[PDB]
């Protein structure tokens, strides 16, 4: 999963 | 122009009819031409203005990094690294357009804690863009203009709002990210995500159903970015 | 230009790219310079084509018919029908594109009935588009311009085609709905997407596996509209 | 649901 902003 | 011939209530009543047809390059046009009547942006028009460019950079980004993977296993011609600079360049342009916006003169006439945090986290945000695809010899002035901008509004929101500000937590979530992945700073990363969200569980007592629910939809990013990461 | 000076190669590089990228504009002004070079496109190539506007003009289509019902609902000032009509006239502004490559000169340079087949089918297409917003003196021309292009097409796949030819079935899908939701003959509608499924569905012990599943695509759509309209 | 094209 990619990192949440 | 071209939106200085349009009212400003015109224009914000556009950008919230753009925003509902998913129409985010018109939204951001309507909001840009807002901006430039030289008022302030509410909190809701704040919201409208950070939600269009968020929108129309994304798009950009998402390709970018598409272009960017089949270029590196490129290395058939010159036309994938010139359709990547293509992206490239329009990518900076509309985070050029943004701090443009946000110095010319949104954050000097930002008269309120809550407005000067939010457009300095915007414009550690759109400095932060330029990195992603920064390789120059100015990645590093960039870097360190997107890390100024974050820490002059980490450091009014600290003293000026609570904890639990959805703001307020989600500049801290995206100064972790530009630690982890910008500046090579994975604990820094991880200590600002773990500070930030602790201190906020600790003040859910003090907020309302609504409040609360506001407050606990960042603090799953922030968990799902310390899962990821620790 | 503005893509008169990239090499045909380049431009069906990049229209390729852009796809991956999601970047459906890039794709459509690609193809567009790839037409303009005046030479044949392969079936992969019209396929590139169609991909490219149907997306751009697809995006368009659901905004406007976001901006129509607000505006049906509101009938707050001409905000809403001026910036309806700013998406209409973009839309129709794209579909008139498509239409000049087709009638300059992709209509009369197709020497297969597969190839012409293919830019007829597109031309009922984007005059259906068009038809979808007209309200004015010549809305009942631009059905007639529909129903020619779509009819010619039928005339020659019939013809030329076995009935499972995908390209052929999503004539008659188009031509199905266009009966339906445009010219005001359902049961016109509800015939061909019939006589089309049946049809398709006889020829099947004909083909391939990859050939069956191409068609039997296309016969679950003409499914799902029968099922609706029945 | 819409019809399909
Ligand atoms: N037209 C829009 N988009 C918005 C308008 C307003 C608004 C309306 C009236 C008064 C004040 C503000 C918004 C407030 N902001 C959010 O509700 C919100 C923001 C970011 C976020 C989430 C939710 C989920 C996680 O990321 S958003
Ligand atoms: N002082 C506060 N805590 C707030 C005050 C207002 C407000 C201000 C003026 C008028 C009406 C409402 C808020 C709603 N506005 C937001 O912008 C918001 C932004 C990002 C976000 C969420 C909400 C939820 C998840 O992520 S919150
Ligand atoms: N380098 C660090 N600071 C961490 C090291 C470890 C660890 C130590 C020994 C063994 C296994 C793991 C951590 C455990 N994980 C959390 O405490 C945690 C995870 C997700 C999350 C939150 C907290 C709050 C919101 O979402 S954190
Ligand atoms: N780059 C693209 N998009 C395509 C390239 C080619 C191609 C490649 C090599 C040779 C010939 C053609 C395509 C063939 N067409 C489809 O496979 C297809 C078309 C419409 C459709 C579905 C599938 C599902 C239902 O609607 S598509
Ligand atoms: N004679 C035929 N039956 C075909 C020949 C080719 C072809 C031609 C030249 C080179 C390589 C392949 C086909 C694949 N090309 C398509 O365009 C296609 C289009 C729409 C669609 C599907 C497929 C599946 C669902 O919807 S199909
Ligand atoms: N006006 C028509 N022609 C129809 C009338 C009726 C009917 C008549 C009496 C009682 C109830 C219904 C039909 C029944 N439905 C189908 O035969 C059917 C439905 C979906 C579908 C296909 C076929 C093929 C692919 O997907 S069709
Ligand atoms: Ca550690
Ligand atoms: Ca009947
Ligand atoms: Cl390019
Ligand atoms: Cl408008
Ligand atoms: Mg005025
Ligand atoms: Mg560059
Ligand atoms: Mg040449
Ligand atoms: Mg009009």
């Amino acid at each position: 999963r990619r990192r949440q902003t | 122009g071209a939106m200085g011939s349009m009212e400003r209530a015109s224009l914000i009543q556009k950008a919230k009819l753009a925003e509902q047809a998913e129409r985010y390059e018109d939204m951001a046009a309507f909001m840009k031409g807002a901006v430039e009547k030289g008022e302030e942006l509410s909190c809701e028009e704040r919201n409208l203005l950070s939600v269009a460019y968020k929108n129309v950079v994304g798009g950009q980004r998402a390709a970018w990094r598409v272009l960017s993977s089949i270029e590196q296993k490129s290395n058939k011609g010159p036309e994938v690294r010139e359709y990547r600079e293509k992206v490239e360049t329009e990518l900076q342009g509309v985070c050029d357009t943004v701090l443009g916006l946000l110095d010319s003169h949104l954050i000097k006439e930002a008269g309120d804690a809550e407005s000067r945090v939010f457009y300095l986290k915007m414009k550690g945000d759109y400095y932060r863009y330029l990195a992603e695809v920064a390789t120059g010899d100015d990645k590093k002035r960039i870097i360190d203009s997107a890390r100024s901008a974050y820490q002059e509004a980490m450091d009014i929101s600290k003293k000026e709002m609570p904890p639990t500000n959805p703001i307020r937590l989600g500049l801290a979530l995206n100064f972790s990210v530009f630690h982890y992945e910008i500046a090579n700073s994975p604990e820094e990363a991880i200590s600002l995500a773990k500070t930030t969200f602790d201190e906020a569980m600790a003040d859910l007592h003090t907020l309302s159903e609504d409040s609360y629910k506001d407050s606990t939809l960042i603090m799953q990013l922030l968990r799902d970015n310390l899962t990821l990461w620790t």
